[PDB]
C-alpha cells in the first residue's frame, strides 16, 4: 500500500475534496445503519399490545427522510472522489506528453513507441482506478464492516454475530484464490488466441501464393486445429470461472440458516425478539460485500504501484539531453566553422567523425560529396544539437554553439531532412507549419520560388513521391532561415527540376549561408565550396574546378 | 437479419441448451423453496405459540405441563377436550402473559392489578393473568424443537443439492457459446478461400483479419451476455414471483408493478450512456493517434519550434475528454446504485405500510413469516439490475460486429471450383488478342495476341504503369479476360477448375513471403504430401546456410520473425527452391528489384539459369541484363504489344533498348 504514499502531491493539492468526500462516506455509512434496525423494532411493535397510527406515520416519515439523506450524500462523495480520479488522469496526460515533447532524439532511440504508448494508454488508468476506487474500497473494507459487526455485535447479540460470520472470512479466500487462477488462465487463453490472430493475417496476405499452389486446404487444417486449440483454453477458463456462484451462494446460506435457527434458538431461550432476527438477517444480507471489497482494493493497489513505478522512470528520471546555459548576446550567425569536431553517437563505437576541419563565410554555399554511409549527414547532425556536443568546437562568429539559446538557433536554421516528415493536416497548415501561422500570402509566392505550385494546381488541397519534399522545402523556405540545410532534399527529380530549383533557391538567398548534401554532384556545381566525405574524415576539400584536377570521384556519368 | 442468423446458429448444439435450462432451472427453484423453509419455520413454531391451547391428559401426547395441567395446542389435537377448556398465552410488551380461560376479543393489551385487559377500542373484558417467568415458556417450545431441526436438516440438504446444479449449467452454456463462435469461425474461413482476388486487392489486409476474429469474438461476447445474464435473470425473477404470488397475492401485484420501473430505467441510461460512450471512445482515439504521430517525427515539432501549438490542440483534447468522463459520472451518481437503494427502502416502507395496515385492523394476521420471506425474495430480486441496464446498454456493438460477419458471409460472387491436374501441361501457351479492363471501361491491355513455344525465357519488358504484371493475372485466373481467350496447349483455360490451372504453373512476386514457421514447412508451405524433396535447396545452392545452424527440413525456425534477419536475396532464394520443388510447368518470375547490388544478384541469375532449364518460363522484368539470351522479347506500350523478336532483331532497330542500355550505365 505504497502507491499512496507515492502520491502526496496530488492529495495535497486537492485535499479538500476527499476530506469533504470521506466525511460523507462515514456519515452515509451510519445514516444507513438505521433502516434495519427500525423494522426490526416496527416488527417486534406490532406483536406487542401497543400500535398505533402514530408509530405508522412516524416510521414512514423517518423512512424517507433517511433515504433522501442517503440518495443525496452518495452522490455527492461519488462526484468528489471520481471527479478527483479524472482530474488524475487529465494532470498525468498533461504531465506525460509535455515530458515527451520535452525530450530530444537519443531518448527515443532507447525507448521504444510501443511503450511509450502503453505507459500513455494503460498506466494512466491503473493510477486513476487507485486514486479513485482503491480508496473507496478502503474506507468499505475498513470502516462499513467494522461498523456493521459492532452494531450486529451490541445492538443484537455477540454470540450469534461470531457464529455467522464464520463462513464469509472463507468466501472471501476462495474468491481471491479463484480470482487469482482465472487470471492465469485468461491470460494464457488470450496468448492462445493471439497466436490465432497472427497465423490469419500470413493465410490472407499472402493469397496469391496459396491459390497458385493450391494449398488452401492445408490453410483451412491449420486454421480449424488453432481454433479448437482456442477451444480448449476457452473451456479450461470457464472450468474455473464457473466456481463463483456456487461458493457465494452456499456460502451465503450457511450464514443465513446460522443466523435463522440459532436466532430460533435464543429467542426459546428468549435471548433474542422477533425484529432482532430480521435486523440480522438484513445486516447479514449488506455485509456480503465488504467480502469482494477487500480483493478488490489488494488487486488495484498492487497494479496502481506497478503502473506508477513504471510511469515515474519515463516521466521524470530521464534527463534532457541538451541543456542551454547563460543565454549570450548575439543576433544573427556571422560565420560557421568547425575546429577539428570530434564526435560519436551514443548507440555505436565507431567514429563516424574525425576532427572535421573547415569554414563557412556569410553567403557563402557549402557542397558535400560522397558514397552511402559515409557520415554525409552526421555533420549536420553535430550542428543541430540533437545530440550530445561530444568533443571539438563550433563557433558562431567566436562563441561555440553551447551559448546560443536552443530557441534561437532553431530559429536561424531551415532543416529539410531526407526522409519525409509531413503530418497529417491539411496542405495549407503544413506549409505554414515553419511560419506558424503568421500569413497567407508568402505562402503562393513560396511555392512559386519552389516552382511547384502546378503540383499545387494538380491537386485538391486537403490530406496529405516528389510532393511531400517539395512540401517540405517549400516549409523550410517559408521560415526565410539564415542557415538553410538541404539534406538529399530532390532526389525523385533529377537533371530536370532539381537544375533550376537550386538555381533559383540560391540567387534569392544571396547573403545566407546554404548547405547542399546531395548524392549527384551534377546539382553542387555552382556551390563555390565543395568538400569530400569518406568515412569518419574528408577525403577533399575545394571548389568545382579543382574537383575536376584531381581523382575521378563519382563524376563516371557525365 | 442478425437475430435471424443467430438464432440459426444457436439452434445447433441445442442439446447443450436445454440442458443446461432444465439444470438452471432445478437449481432456481432449490434457492427459491429456501426461504419458504424459513418462513414455515418461523411461523409454524414460533408464532404457534399463541395459537390456542386446550386442557388435556397427562400421557405425553404432544402435551406440556403448565403447573399441574398439562395443555395441547389446537393443531396437535384429537377433539379430547375442544370447547369447555380454552387456555391462551398473550404477550404485552416484552412479557408473556397466560390466562387461563376463553376469550371473544383481541386488541391492545395492558396489565394493571393482574386482570390482563383487552381493550379493543369496542369494550374491555378483564381476565386474570399470570406471568410465566423465563423457563416456563421454555417448556411450551421444548417440543417444537424436533420439528426445526428436520426443517432445518431440508435447508442445508436442499443447499449443498442445489450447488452441483449451478455449476452444472453455467459450463454447459459456455460450452454451447464457444462451440457455436467455433462453428462461426471456420465457416467464415471457408468462405474467405472462395472470394475473388479482388475482394482482397480493393481492400486492407488488416480489415479482413479483424473481420475473422475481433468480430467472432464480439459475437462470442455477445452470446454469453444473452445466456447468462438474460437467460437467468428471467428465470430467477419468474421462480421470485412464483413465489411472492404463492405466499401472499395483495403484495404479489404491488412487487409486479416493479418491471416498468426497470423497462424505463434501462431505457433512458442507454439514451444517455450509449451517446457519452460513443463521445469518449472517438476523443479517446484521436487523443492516441496525436500522440502517436506527434512521438514519432517529432525531429521537425522540436526544430520549428512547434511545441506550444501541438501542446495546445493535446489540452483541447484532453479538456473534452475529461468533460465527457465526468459527465457519465454525473450519469452514474444519479442511476447505478442510489436508484437501486431507494427502491430497496421504498419496499421496506410498502411492506411496513401493508402489514401494519391489516394489524390495526384488528382482524389480519401480521404474519412475520410471510414478511421474512418478502425481505429475502425482495433482497435476491433486486441484485441483477445494474448488470441488466449494463448489458442492454452495451448490446449494440456487438449487433453491429455480427451485421458485419454475416454480410461478410452472405456474400453471393464467390469462386467454386476444385480438383488436382490429371496431365503434365507440356507447356504450350497462347494468347488471343485478349483485352482486360480492371474496373470497367479502363482498358490495361487491348488486343494482346502471342505465342510462347516450349522455348524458355518468354521476357515481357515495358515502362512503368505499361501493363505488364496484369499478365501473371490473367495467365494465374486471378481476373478473367472480359475479352478474347486464352489456350493452354489448345485447351481453354476458361473451360477448366482454376485449381488445376494454378497446378501447372509456379510463380515468384516481388516479396517472398517467408510465413512463420521452419524452412522446410516453408518450402513445402507445410503441404504434408512431399517427402524430403525439401533437399532440392540444394540445387540452388548450399551457401552453409544449412550449416549455420540445426537445418532447414524442419529442423530448423528462423522465420518466426516473418525472415527479416535472412537476407533479401536469401528469402528471393527460398522463394526459387520452392518453385523448383513443386516443379511446376510454367514459371512466372515478377521480379522488380530496387537495386541489384552485383554482389547478392549472383545467385538469383544462377538460380533462374538452374530453374528455367526444362520449361517455359515468363521473366517479368525491366533490367534487360539477366534476360539477354531470351528466346523471344515483348514489349508492349500502353497496352498493346508494339513490337516483338529477339534482342538481336530488336537490335536491328535501335530504339528503345538503346535509349535504355545507353542512358542507364554509370
Ligand atoms: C495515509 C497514511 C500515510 C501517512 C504517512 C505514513 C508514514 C510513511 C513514512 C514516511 O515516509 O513518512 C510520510 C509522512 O506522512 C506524509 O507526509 C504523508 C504522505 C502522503 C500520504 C497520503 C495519504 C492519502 C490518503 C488518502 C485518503 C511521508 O512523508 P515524509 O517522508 O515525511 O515527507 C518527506 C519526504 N518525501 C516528501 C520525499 C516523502
Ligand atoms: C409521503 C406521505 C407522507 C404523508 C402521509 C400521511 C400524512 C398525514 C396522515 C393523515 C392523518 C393526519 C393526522 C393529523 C396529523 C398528525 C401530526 C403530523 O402531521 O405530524 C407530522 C409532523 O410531525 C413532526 O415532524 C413533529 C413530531 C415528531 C415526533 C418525533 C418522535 C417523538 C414522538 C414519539 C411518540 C412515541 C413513539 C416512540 C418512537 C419515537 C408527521 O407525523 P407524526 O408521525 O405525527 O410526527
Ligand atoms: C456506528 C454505529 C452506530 C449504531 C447505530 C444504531 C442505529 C439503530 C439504533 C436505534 C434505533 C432507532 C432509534 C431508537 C428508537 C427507540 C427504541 C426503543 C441500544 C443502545 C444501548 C447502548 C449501546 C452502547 C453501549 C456502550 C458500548 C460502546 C459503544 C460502541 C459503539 C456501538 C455501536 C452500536
Ligand atoms: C473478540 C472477543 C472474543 C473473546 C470472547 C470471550 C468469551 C467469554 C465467554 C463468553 C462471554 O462472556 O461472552 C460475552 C460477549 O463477548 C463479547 O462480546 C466480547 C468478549 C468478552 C466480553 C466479556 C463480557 C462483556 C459483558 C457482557 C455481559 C453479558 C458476554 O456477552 P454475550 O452474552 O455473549 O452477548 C450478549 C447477549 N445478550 C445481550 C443478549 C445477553
Ligand atoms: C452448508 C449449510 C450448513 C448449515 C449449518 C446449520 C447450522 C445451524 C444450526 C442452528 C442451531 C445450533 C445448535 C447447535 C447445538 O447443538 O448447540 C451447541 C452449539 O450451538 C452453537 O452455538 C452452534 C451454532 C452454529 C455454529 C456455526 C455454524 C457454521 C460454522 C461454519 C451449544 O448450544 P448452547 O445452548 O450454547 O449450550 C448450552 C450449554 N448447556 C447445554 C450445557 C446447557
Ligand atoms: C422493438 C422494436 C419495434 C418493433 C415493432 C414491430 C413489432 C412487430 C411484431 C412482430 C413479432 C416479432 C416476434 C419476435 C421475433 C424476434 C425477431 C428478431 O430477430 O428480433 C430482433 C433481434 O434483435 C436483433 O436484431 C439483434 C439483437 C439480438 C439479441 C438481443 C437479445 C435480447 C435483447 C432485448 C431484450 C432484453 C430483430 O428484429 P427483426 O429483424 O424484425 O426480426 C426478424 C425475424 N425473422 C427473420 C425470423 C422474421
Ligand atoms: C417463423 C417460423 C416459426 C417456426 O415455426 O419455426 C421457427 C421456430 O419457431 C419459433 O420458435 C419462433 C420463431 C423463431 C424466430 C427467432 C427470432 C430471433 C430470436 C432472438 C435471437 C437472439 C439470440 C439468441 C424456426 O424457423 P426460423 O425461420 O429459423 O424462425
Ligand atoms: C430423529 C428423530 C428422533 C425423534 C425423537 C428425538 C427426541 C429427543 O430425544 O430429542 C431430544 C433433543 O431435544 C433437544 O432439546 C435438542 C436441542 C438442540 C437441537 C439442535 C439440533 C442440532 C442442530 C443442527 C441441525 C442440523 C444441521 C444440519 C446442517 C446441514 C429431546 O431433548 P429435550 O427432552 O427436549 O431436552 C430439553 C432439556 N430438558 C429435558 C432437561 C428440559
Ligand atoms: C404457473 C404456476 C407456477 C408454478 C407452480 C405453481 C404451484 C405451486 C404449488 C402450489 C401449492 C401451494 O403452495 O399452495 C398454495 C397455492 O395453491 C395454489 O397453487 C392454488 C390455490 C391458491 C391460489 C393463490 C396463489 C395463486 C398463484 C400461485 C402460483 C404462482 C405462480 C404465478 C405467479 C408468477 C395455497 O395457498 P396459500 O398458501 O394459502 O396462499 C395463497 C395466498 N392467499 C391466501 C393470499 C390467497
Ligand atoms: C427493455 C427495452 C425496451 C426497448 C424499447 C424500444 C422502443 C423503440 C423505440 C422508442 C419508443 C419509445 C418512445 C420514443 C420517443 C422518443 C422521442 O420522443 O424523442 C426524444 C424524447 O423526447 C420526448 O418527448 C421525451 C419523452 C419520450 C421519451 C421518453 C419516454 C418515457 C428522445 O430522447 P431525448 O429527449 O431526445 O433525449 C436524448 C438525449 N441525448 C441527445 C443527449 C442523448
Ligand atoms: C434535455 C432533455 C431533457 C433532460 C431531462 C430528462 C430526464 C433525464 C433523466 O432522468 O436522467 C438523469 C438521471 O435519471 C434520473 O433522473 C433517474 C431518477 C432519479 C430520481 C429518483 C440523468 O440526466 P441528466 O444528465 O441529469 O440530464 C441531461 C442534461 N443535459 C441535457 C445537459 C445533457
Ligand atoms: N542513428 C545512428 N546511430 C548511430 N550511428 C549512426 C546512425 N546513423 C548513421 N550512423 C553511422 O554514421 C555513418 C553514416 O552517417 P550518415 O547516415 O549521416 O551518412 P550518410 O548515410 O552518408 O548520409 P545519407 O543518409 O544522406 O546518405 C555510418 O558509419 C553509420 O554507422
Ligand atoms: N488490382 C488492380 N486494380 C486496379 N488497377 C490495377 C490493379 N493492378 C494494377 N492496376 C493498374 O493497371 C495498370 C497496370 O499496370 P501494371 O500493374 O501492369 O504495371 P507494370 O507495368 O507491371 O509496372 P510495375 O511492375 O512497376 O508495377 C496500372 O495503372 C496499375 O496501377
Amino acid at each position: 500500500f505504497s502507491v499512496l504514499k507515492k502520491l502526496g502531491w496530488f492529495f495535497k493539492a486537492y485535499w479538500l475534496r476527499y476530506t469533504i468526500a470521506i466525511v460523507l462516506l462515514l456519515a452515509v455509512n451510519v445514516i444507513e445503519m438505521f433502516p434495519p434496525k427500525l423494522l426490526g423494532n416496527a416488527i417486534d411493535d406490532m406483536k406487542a399490545g401497543a400500535f398505533t397510527a402514530e408509530g405508522l406515520l412516524f416510521y414512514i416519515g423517518i423512512f424517507f427522510v433517511l433515504t433522501a439523506a442517503v440518495y443525496i450524500m452518495s452522490y455527492f462523495w461519488m462526484h468528489q472522489l471520481f471527479g478527483g480520479a479524472n482530474l488524475m488522469e487529465k494532470i498525468l496526460r498533461t504531465k506525460l506528453m509535455g515530458h515527451l515533447l520535452t525530450m530530444s532524439p537519443p531518448f527515443y532511440e532507447k525507448n521504444r513507441t510501443g511503450d511509450l504508448m502503453a505507459r500513455g494508454t494503460n498506466d494512466l488508468q491503473a493510477v486513476s482506478l487507485t486514486t479513485g476506487f482503491g480508496i473507496l474500497t478502503l474506507v468499505d473494507s475498513t470502516m462499513f464492516m467494522m461498523t456493521i459487526f459492532l452494531t450486529m455485535g451490541f445492538l443484537i447479540s455477540w454470540k450469534l454475530t461470531f457464529a455467522a460470520i464464520i463462513p464469509l472470512p472463507v468466501m472471501a479466500i476462495a474468491i481471491s484464490l479463484y480470482g487469482s487462477k482465472i487470471h492465469e488462465r485468461f491470460t494464457e487463453a488470450q496468448n492462445a488466441f493471439g497466436a490465432l490472430n497472427d497465423r490469419v493475417l500470413e493465410s490472407v496476405s499472402g493469397v496469391r501464393v496459396i491459390r497458385a499452389y493450391v494449398q488452401e486446404t492445408n490453410d483451412v487444417r491449420r486454421f480449424n486445429e488453432m481454433t479448437a486449440d482456442v477451444y480448449q483454453k476457452n473451456m479450461k477458463v470457464a472450468f474455473i470461472d464457473s466456481l463463483f456462484e456456487p461458493t457465494v451462494k452456499l456460502l451465503v446460506g450457511a450464514s443465513y440458516l446460522i443466523g435463522l435457527g440459532y436466532g430460533a434458538f435464543l429467542v426459546f431461550r428468549n435471548e433474542l425478539t422477533l425484529g432482532e432476527l430480521v435486523s440480522f438477517n438484513v445486516y447479514l444480507g449488506m455485509m456480503i460485500w465488504p467480502m469482494f471489497a477487500i480483493g478488490e482494493l489488494i488487486n488495484v493497489m498492487q497494479r496502481g504501484n506497478a503502473s506508477l513505478d513504471r510511469v515515474n522512470e519515463t516521466l521524470s528520471y530521464e534527463t534532457d539531453v541538451t541543456d542551454p546555459k547563460q543565454p549570450a548576446d548575439l543576433k544573427e550567425p556571422g560565420d560557421i566553422v568547425f575546429s577539428h569536431v570530434s564526435f560519436t553517437y551514443p548507440s555505436s563505437t565507431s567514429d563516424n567523425l574525425q576532427d572535421i576541419s573547415f569554414t563557412v563565410r556569410k553567403g557563402q554555399t557549402v557542397g558535400i560529396a560522397g558514397k552511402t554511409g559515409s557520415g554525409k549527414t552526421t555533420i549536420i547532425k553535430q550542428l543541430l544539437r540533437q545530440y550530445p556536443p561530444g568533443e571539438g568546437s563550433i563557433t558562431f562568429s567566436g562563441v561555440p554553439i553551447q551559448q546560443i539559446p536552443l530557441d534561437r538557433l532553431r530559429g536561424w536554421i531551415g532543416y529539410v531532412p531526407q526522409d519525409h516528415l509531413l503530418f497529417s493536416r491539411t496542405v495549407k497548415e503544413n506549409i505554414l507549419y515553419g511560419k506558424q501561422d503568421a500569413t497567407d500570402k508568402e505562402v503562393q509566392q513560396a511555392i512559386a520560388e519552389a516552382h511547384f505550385e502546378k503540383d499545387l494546381h494538380m491537386l485538391p488541397s486537403g490530406l496529405e513521391g516528389g510532393q511531400k519534399q517539395r512540401i517540405s522545402i517549400a516549409r523550410a523556405l517559408m521560415a526565410n532561415p539564415e542557415i538553410l540545410i538541404l539534406d538529399q532534399s530532390l532526389s525523385a527529380v533529377d537533371a530536370k527540376t532539381e537544375a533550376a530549383i537550386i538555381k533559383n533557391i540560391r540567387e534569392n538567398r544571396k547573403g545566407k549561408t546554404t548547405f547542399i548534401l546531395t548524392h549527384r554532384l551534377s546539382a553542387v556545381e555552382h556551390a563555390d565550396l565543395i568538400l569530400v566525405m569518406d568515412g569518419g574524415v574528408i577525403a577533399e576539400r575545394g571548389t568545382h574546378q579543382e574537383l575536376l584536377a584531381n581523382n575521378g570521384w563519382y563524376r563516371e556519368q557525365y | 437479419k442478425i437475430g435471424k442468423t443467430l438464432w440459426r446458429y444457436a439452434l445447433l448444439y441445442r442439446k447443450l441448451l436445454i440442458t443446461a435450462v432444465l439444470l438452471l432451472t432445478v437449481a432456481v427453484g432449490a434457492e427459491l423453496t429456501g426461504p419458504f423453509i424459513g418462513k414455515k419455520m418461523i411461523d409454524d413454531h414460533i408464532l404457534g405459540i399463541e395459537k390456542t391451547w386446550y386442557e388435556a391428559a397427562e400421557k405425553d401426547k404432544n402435551a406440556v405441563q403448565f403447573h399441574g395441567v398439562s395443555y395441547v395446542r389446537e393443531d396437535r389435537l384429537q377433539e379430547p377436550v375442544s370447547k369447555a377448556k380454552e387456555a391462551h398465552i398473550y404477550q404485552v410488551g416484552m412479557a408473556f402473559y397466560f390466562v387461563d380461560q376463553a376469550v371473544s376479543f383481541d386488541g391492545n393489551r395492558t396489565v394493571s392489578d393482574g386482570k390482563l385487559t383487552i381493550t379493543n377500542g369496542d369494550k374491555s373484558r378483564a381476565y386474570a393473568a399470570e406471568k410465566l417467568t423465563k423457563q416456563e415458556l421454555f417448556q411450551f417450545y421444548q417440543p417444537e424443537i424436533k420439528g426445526m431441526v428436520l426443517l432445518i436438516a431440508l435447508y442445508g440438504g436442499l443447499l449443498v443439492f442445489s450447488v452441483f446444479f449451478q455449476y452444472g449449467q453455467h459450463y454447459l452454456l459456455q460450452m454451447s457459446a464457444n462451440r457455436i463462435i467455433q462453428k462461426m469461425r471456420q465457416d467464415v474461413f471457408s468462405h474467405i478461400q472462395k472470394m475473388p482476388i479482388r475482394y482482397f486487392d480493393n481492400l486492407p489486409a488488416g480489415k479482413v483479419v479483424a473481420r475473422i476474429t475481433n468480430d467472432t469474438e464480439a459475437i462470442r461476447d455477445l452470446y454469453v451476455t444473452v445466456l447468462s445474464t438474460f437467460v437467468t435473470s428471467g428465470i430467477y425473477m419468474f421462480g421470485i414471483f412464483t413465489a411472492l404470488f404463492l405466499l401472499d397475492v395483495k403484495l404479489a401485484f404491488v412487487a409486479l408493478a416493479i418491471v416498468p420501473i426497470i423497462w424505463l430505467w434501462s431505457v433512458i441510461y442507454r439514451r444517455y450512456a450509449s451517446y457519452y460512450n460513443q463521445k469518449i471512445r472517438s476523443i479517446n482515439s484521436d487523443i492516441n493517434a496525436k500522440m502517436n504521430e506527434s512521438i514519432q517525427g517529432m525531429t521537425i515539432i522540436q526544430a520549428f519550434r512547434h511545441q506550444k501549438e501541438t501542446m495546445r490542440e493535446f489540452e483541447e483534447l484532453n479538456e473534452s475528454h475529461f468533460y465527457f468522463q465526468n459527465r457519465m459520472l454525473n450519469l452514474n451518481s444519479l442511476m447505478s446504485h442510489n436508484l437501486v437503494n431507494v427502491i430497496r427502502n421504498l419496499a421496506f416502507v410498502a411492506l411496513i405500510w401493508h402489514f401494519g395496515g391489516a394489524s390495526l385492523n384488528a382482524a389480519g394476521i401480521v404474519s412475520i413469516g410471510v414478511l421474512y420471506a418478502f425481505v429475502d425474495y425482495l433482497n435476491r430480486l433486486f441484485q441483477p439490475i445494474t448488470g441488466i441496464v449494463n448489458q442492454f446498454s452495451k448490446l449494440e456493438l456487438a449487433r453491429v460486429s455480427a451485421g458485419r460477419v454475416f454480410e461478410l458471409l452472405e456474400e453471393k460472387n464467390t469462386e467454386e471450383a476444385g480438383e488436382p491436374a490429371k496431365e503434365r501441361a507440356l507447356g504450350r501457351v497462347e494468347f488471343r488478342d485478349v483485352s482486360f479492363a480492371y474496373q470497367e471501361g479502363e482498358e490495361v491491355l487491348k488486343h494482346i495476341s502471342f505465342t510462347a513455344q516450349k522455348g524458355e525465357t518468354v521476357a515481357l519488358v515495358g515502362h512503368t504503369g505499361s501493363g505488364k504484371s496484369s499478365i501473371l493475372n490473367l495467365l494465374f485466373r486471378f481476373y478473367d479476360a472480359q475479352k478474347g481467350d486464352v489456350l493452354i496447349d489448345g485447351k481453354s483455360i476458361y473451360n477448366m477448375s482454376r485449381q488445376e490451372l494454378r497446378s501447372h504453373m509456379g510463380i515468384v512476386l516481388q516479396d517472398p513471403y517467408l510465413f512463420s514457421g521452419t524452412i522446410g514447412s516453408n518450402v513445402s508451405l507445410d503441404d504434408e504430401r512431399m517427402t524430403e524433396e525439401e533437399i532440392k535447396n540444394a540445387l540452388r545452392q548450399v551457401g552453409a546456410e544449412p550449416l549455420l545452424k540445426k537445418l532447414p527440413k524442419g529442423i530448423n525456425e528462423p522465420v518466426i520473425e516473418k525472415g527479416s534477419t535472412l537476407s533479401s536475396g536469401e528469402r528471393q532464394l527460398i522463394s526459387f527452391a520452392r518453385a523448383l520443388a513443386f516443379d511446376p510447368a510454367i514459371l512466372i518470375l515478377d521480379q522488380a528489384t530496387a537495386h541489384i547490388d552485383t554482389e547478392t544478384e549472383a545467385v538469383i541469375q544462377k538460380a533462374l539459369d538452374v530453374v528455367k532449364q526444362g520449361r517455359t518460363t515468363f521473366v517479368i522484368a525491366h533490367r534487360l541484363s539477366t534476360i539477354r539470351n531470351a528466346d523471344q522479347i515483348l514489349v508492349l506500350d500502353k497496352g498493346e504489344i508494339v513490337e516483338r523478336g529477339n534482342h538481336e532483331e530488336l537490335m536491328a532497330l535501335e530504339g528503345q533498348y538503346y535509349q535504355m542500355y545507353e542512358l542507364q550505365k554509370g
